């Protein structure tokens, strides 16, 4: 109970919230994968061009 | 939640720039391939005529 009360006090001291992190996390992952593919293609093309 | 959107925008901008670079590289590689095949066929014809 003492630990529960201390955690309640900490939650009274600090806020923070979450609304759309998980929704756009997938979009960020997709964008990162697309950029990785594009970068790999660019590096391969540069080596082939050299 | 905001760094997520900032990173998404940065990834999109870098992807656009790398896509322009990739298009330029594709043009250069196609020109190089055309030049190489042109020189190879000219060399083959010259040796046959020789």
């Amino acid at each position: 109970q003492s630990n529960i009360s201390e955690l309640h006090k900490i939650l009274r001291k600090k806020g923070i919230s979450t609304e759309q992190f998980e929704l756009q996390n997938q979009e960020r992952e997709k964008l990162t994968r697309e950029l990785d593919k594009i970068n790999i293609q660019s590096d391969k093309l540069t080596s082939s061009i050299k | 939640m905001e760094e997520l959107s900032e990173g998404i925008k940065e990834l999109n901008d870098l992807l656009i720039q790398r896509k322009k670079t990739l298009d330029d590289l594709t043009a250069q590689q196609k020109n190089l391939q055309d030049t190489v095949t042109t020189f190879e066929t000219i060399i083959s014809e010259l040796y046959d005529v020789l």
